[PDB]
């Protein structure tokens, strides 16, 4: 299938400042239903952080992080966006777009489960300072 | 009335035990016999084969036979072997020794479900003019039985997933009892031929060809399309049975009702009204942005399910001779439904992985819709141009 993501944002940040991550995808223009941002420290594993829809602009955002993170979207060019306010210390780890596009076989998968996207991107660090 | 209330439990039980056996099979060679999706593939892939050879088959001797029971004596003889035959057979038989071995066993369903679940419909249809009840009726049992059975799968599906089994093998003997105390009183098959060339079949099973197979297709991955509409996996898919088991009892409610509007409005309408839900509900599926959509979305389906039931042996008894409502019903809304869905089932595949979903069911919508306003002029009959 070969569409592909291409993150951009992330930098050091300070704890309570604002970030803005992108995501732009080359291919991309059919398939593609839903896009969402995931990310992953250590200790623990990747978790989820937003989902949106292409088509109407439907948002999700698992608890740990409503009223602080915004996704958008803006099709006209292919980019999906984490607006990213009131970071903390634990907000510190690699952030992933995903997006969907064809099926696949079990007792199937929703929009909160990383098995459930059909591509992702390579990644872009975010570190909240415990200081400065 | 004799008849109605026998056949019309015998639909509630027949279907009760395809509830065993239709979203339950797939668990029980996932979980239970741990067999791996890479060989639950090929089980499938047989379970249809055998069917190609026993449909149309089945179809010849439903009528041969006419009213005599001893072709659905074979069905509730076979059935009783539900409950000794996954645990006894179907389950040592293709893990020790090669897959390939018990597959074949797989030709128990084929038979008994896949192409003997049609030659009750028709074989129940012929006595529904016979007694004095609308086929509507009675087969409406079917999904009240497959409603019932529906909840019980997953709720002791967890603390005793052999009794689900063992229940429906127990209702095979009830099955049986009522095929027995029920009362009820040609062609040759080079006449069945020559429906062949009679340009009026041709029409009926574009139809099929058509509609009904564009939706039997799209309908397949519709839940892995379903489930991405709610945030887990789990409680995706735990909202999508309780739209199964809700909106069949309304299927079961629209049926109820189904025969009355089915007389009057004939035959053809009854087709072309089945062909246009099924046709907004394979366009609608593209426009989604919400599940309290994806739920509607589902319940459609009990909305088509009576109007063609009903509708297809109004439609084949209407215009095509009785001697051959059997054959003409398991040949064209069965068995060139099959040989079709295999086609498309692989077209659909591609198109996933090339326009995805949405670009994809957009194109079922103008087929499946296409086909629907042209059958308006192929088939023969009386069109919505009359009311």
């Amino acid at each position: 299938m070969q569409v592909q993501l291409v993150e951009s944002g992330g930098r050091l940040v300070q704890a309570g400042d604002s970030l803005r991550l992108s995501c732009a995808a080359s291919g991309r223009t059919f398939t593609t239903y839903l896009m969402g941002w995931f990310r992953q420290a250590p200790g623990k594993e990747r978790e989820f952080v937003a989902a949106i829809r292409w088509s109407g602009g439907s948002t999700y955002y698992a608890d740990s992080v409503k009223g602080r993170f915004t996704i958008s979207r803006d099709n006209a060019k292919n980019t999906v966006y984490l607006q990213m306010n009131s970071l903390k210390l634990e907000d510190t780890a690699v952030y992933y777009c995903a997006a969907a596009a064809r099926p696949s076989y079990s007792g199937d998968y929703g929009y909160t489960e990383a098995l459930r996207y059909d591509y992702w991107g390579q990644g872009t660090q975010v570190t909240v300072s415990s200081h400065h | 009335n004799t008849n109605f209330w026998m056949f019309g439990l015998f639909f509630f039980f027949y279907f009760f035990i395809m509830g065993a056996y239709f979203p339950f099979f797939p668990i029980w060679l996932h979980d239970i016999n741990h067999i791996s999706k890479s060989d639950t593939w090929i089980i499938f892939a047989a379970i249809s084969l055998f069917s190609l050879l026993f449909q149309p088959l089945f179809g010849l001797l439903s009528d041969k036979l006419g009213l005599r029971k001893y072709l659905l004596w074979i069905i509730t003889g076979m059935l009783v072997m539900f409950a000794p035959f996954f645990i006894f057979i179907f389950g040592p038989l293709l893990q020790y020794n090669i897959l390939v071995g018990s597959i074949v066993g797989g030709i128990y369903l084929g038979f008994c479900f896949n192409a003997g679940a049609p030659a009750v419909e028709a074989f129940i249809e012929k006595v529904s003019r016979r007694s004095n009840f609308e086929f509507g009726r009675a087969r409406m049992f079917g999904c009240v039985g497959w409603a019932l059975c529906a909840s019980i799968v997953g709720i002791m599906f967890t603390i005793n997933n052999q009794f689900v089994f063992w229940l429906g093998s127990g209702c095979a003997l009830i099955l049986a009892v009522l095929l027995f105390f029920a009362k009820t009183d040609a062609f040759s098959l080079k006449l069945a031929l020559e429906l062949f060339r009679q340009p009026k079949l041709w029409f009926l099973s574009l139809y099929v060809i058509g509609v009904s197979c564009t939706y039997d297709v799209f309908d397949q991955q519709f839940a892995n399309f379903f489930t991405s509409f709610f945030a887990t996996g789990e409680q995706g898919t735990r909202v999508f049975w309780y739209v199964t088991t809700m909106g069949e009892l309304l299927n079961a409610s629209i049926m109820f009702f189904a025969p009355l509007i089915i007389n009057r409005i004939g035959g053809k309408n009854a087709l072309l009204l089945a062909g246009t839900i099924m046709s907004v509900r394979i366009i609608g599926s593209s426009f989604a942005t919400s599940a309290l959509e994806v739920v509607i979305l589902k319940t459609l389906h009990m909305f088509e399910v009576p109007f063609l039931l009903v509708g297809c042996f109004k439609y084949i008894t209407s215009q095509f001779e009785v001697r051959f409502s059997a054959t003409i019903y398991l040949v064209c809304f069965c068995f060139f439904k099959q040989l079709a869905m295999i086609f498309m089932s692989v077209l659909a595949g591609n198109m996933y992985e090339s326009i995805g979903f949405q670009g994809a069911y957009l194109v079922l919508g103008l087929v499946a819709l296409g086909f629907t306003l042209i059958s308006v002029f192929t088939l023969s009959g009386p069109g919505p141009l009359s009311l």
